């Protein structure tokens, strides 16, 4: 069982350089070509280039000269992809992958996926606001609570309830960007018995600013 | 290193000889680390290569240290630097596959223009020169042209392609008719 | 140049029915023996995963209801019977000649019986009001079809500005959709009004589902 391990996510301004790495551990690095694939947000896959892990030679299909430079470090079974003149188009998820030249497997092993984000906006932590029923009727039995995560940058933000103990009835909506700041919200639907009686807390994390906030939902009713 | 030439839709034999005259372990791959074929156990295996069908070896010659790669119905994009790997050997062979066609369909006419075109692979330096059924010699690059045809040209044309110091030779039959309009 | 064209661009199918997606190559990607084509599955916000390799061979683990076929320039996958977890985008790739390009992709959605959204409205938190902001959030959960319209009414008057909407992708379990609608005001604007209303209306429905709260009511 092999596996490809890439670099963590990256935040860069327009016109900067970024070098994402990919390391193979499980097979002999120099016995398999390595391919890179880009997937821009909301779009499909698109092949980028293969690099010969024996010769160093690589062939790619990038517009404009430079901008896309593939390289190697055989000494540590690691292939690199460098993007030199970044743009808002370059903002995407990047995957490296092996191609079985020996047997009738194909792109049999892929990478975790690196998330390059190119934008001029500065890193901003979120504000976490709890959403509790003002004084609406108890309705059926399943009360709806929520959490509003407003005004942060960049992506991503993750939301869990009771450290993940509450997974059912949970709806976490995709973030929406408005003027260089994202806004996200999440809801949870639980019976009228396990609240206010039991504890309901939303855990939101924004690793870009190293933020962790555990907000407990407490009823309003004045 | 070694450089072999071959015709379109033809057959060629790329040789790879290791010492210890015996059936030892080997395999062929192209420039892109794709196994063409090799011996697994004792049986011949064929890899994901584009050549899977048209590629083969010769079993009996394995006990003589020979491990030949044999490719039938040669297409042009088969041109590549093939690598044979035996024990600790890396024997390389560059195959270049040329082809020759007459871009003037066929059945030409006295006075008309004839053009022979050389289908070469990307990144080659071919030097062609031909010989009509008379003796006259013409030479050029990918495109050899006869300004205006004769009836004496109706016959079999021979053409020599030169890559490096090696060379291949095609023959191509051309017919020429006469005409008038009164 | 080797272009892969997938059809349809999107597919809607009920549970238990057969899903058919085609992939046409501009030139042949096969050699008598084998065909160099591959299918991937990429669910909502997931990485792609190899499903079929070399046109007809199921990847390990992949359920038997998946199948691939074709040769030369025309290729087909089949999913029968379709299941809830099959909601995803599916792509196709050739390994004939570098570049190993991809198809345009085909999004598969499951058709279930229509459902009524579980509407819920929320006044601004005391924390946000302290910071000078005032967002009113309204959730429309577990409805179908996705075709839905939401309307805000501040004191019986329709409000269009400052409303931002978002939807989750089709759920993998129950096959429903959901919607968030957030009305962002300043505290000043917020406290200048009393009644706040969130109304859900479909195209395929006559009954508007309403949820309201009075600001003075606390």
């Amino acid at each position: 069982q092999v596996k490809l391990q890439q670099s963590g996510p990256e935040l860069k301004k327009p016109g900067e350089t970024v070098k994402i790495s990919c390391k193979a551990s499980g097979y002999t690095f120099t016995d398999y070509s390595m391919h890179w694939v880009k997937q821009a947000p909301g779009k499909g896959l698109k092949w980028l280039g293969r690099i010969n892990t024996e010769t160093g030679e690589a062939k790619y299909v990038d517009d404009f000269m430079g901008h896309l430079a593939f390289s190697l470090e055989t000494s540590a079974s690691t292939a690199y992809l460098q993007i030199n003149n970044l743009k808002n188009e370059d903002t995407a998820t990047y995957f490296c992958a092996r191609y079985d030249g020996y047997s009738w497997d194909a792109m049999d092993y892929w990478g975790q996926g690196t998330s390059v984000i190119v934008s001029s906006a500065k890193t901003t932590p979120p504000s976490v606001y709890p959403l509790a029923p003002g004084s609406a009727a108890q309705t059926n039995s399943m009360v709806t609570l929520g959490c509003l995560v407003k005004g942060y940058f960049p992506e991503p933000v993750t939301v869990t309830w009771n450290s993940g103990s509450l997974s059912s009835g949970v709806h976490t909506f995709p973030a929406v960007l408005q003027s260089d700041l994202y806004t996200l919200s999440s809801s949870v639907t639980v019976p009228s018995s396990p609240r206010p009686s039991e504890t309901v807390t939303c855990n939101v994390a924004h690793p870009a600013s190293s933020t962790k906030v555990d907000k407990k939902i407490v009823p309003r009713d004045c | 290193k070694k450089v072999v030439l071959g015709k379109k839709g033809d057959t060629v034999e790329l040789t790879c000889t290791a010492s210890q005259k015996k059936s030892i372990q080997f395999h062929w791959k192209n420039s892109n680390q794709i196994k063409i074929l090799g011996n697994q156990g004792s049986f011949l295996t064929k890899g994901p290569s584009k050549l899977n069908d048209r590629a083969d070896s010769r079993r009996s010659l394995w006990d003589q240290g020979n491990f030949p790669l044999i490719i039938k119905n040669l297409k042009i994009e088969d041109s590549d630097t093939y690598i044979c790997e035996v024990e600790d050997q890396k024997e390389e062979v560059q195959l270049l596959v040329f082809g020759l066609t007459a871009n003037s369909d066929t059945h030409l006419l006295q006075g008309q223009s004839l053009t022979l075109t050389l289908e070469s692979p990307p990144g080659s330096s071919p030097s062609v020169q031909c010989r009509s059924p008379r003796g006259k010699n013409i030479q050029g690059g990918k495109t050899l042209s006869v300004s205006q045809l004769e009836l004496q040209d109706s016959g079999t044309w021979t053409c020599t392609v030169l890559q490096n110091q090696k060379k291949v030779e095609f023959k191509i039959d051309i017919v020429v008719l006469a005409f008038q309009k009164a | 140049d080797i272009m892969l064209t997938q059809s349809p661009a999107s597919l809607t199918v009920s549970l238990g029915q057969r899903a058919t997606m085609s992939c046409r190559a501009s030139q042949s990607v096969s050699t008598s023996r084998y065909s160099y084509m591959h299918w991937y599955q990429e669910k909502a916000g997931q990485p792609p995963q190899l499903l079929i390799k070399y046109a007809s061979n199921l990847e390990s683990g992949v359920p038997a209801r998946f199948s691939g076929s074709g040769s030369g320039t025309d290729f087909t996958l089949n999913i029968h019977p379709v299941e809830a977890e099959d909601t995803a985008t599916y792509y196709c790739q050739h390994s004939w000649e570098i570049p190993y390009t991809f198809g345009g992709g085909t999004k598969l959605e499951i058709k279930r019986a229509d459902a009524a959204p579980t509407v819920s409205i929320f006044p601004p938190s005391s924390e946000q009001l302290t910071s000078g902001g005032a967002s009113v959030v309204c959730f429309l959960n577990n409805f179908y079809p996705k075709d839905i319209n939401v309307k805000w009414k501040i004191d019986g008057s329709e409000r269009q500005n400052g409303v931002l909407n978002s939807w989750t992708d089709q759920d993998s379990k129950d096959s429903t959709y959901s919607m968030s609608s957030t009305l962002t005001l300043t505290k000043d604007e917020y406290e200048r009004h009393n009644s706040y209303t969130c109304e859900a209306t479909h195209k395929t429905s006559t009954s508007p589902i309403v949820k309201s709260f009075n600001r003075n009511e606390c």
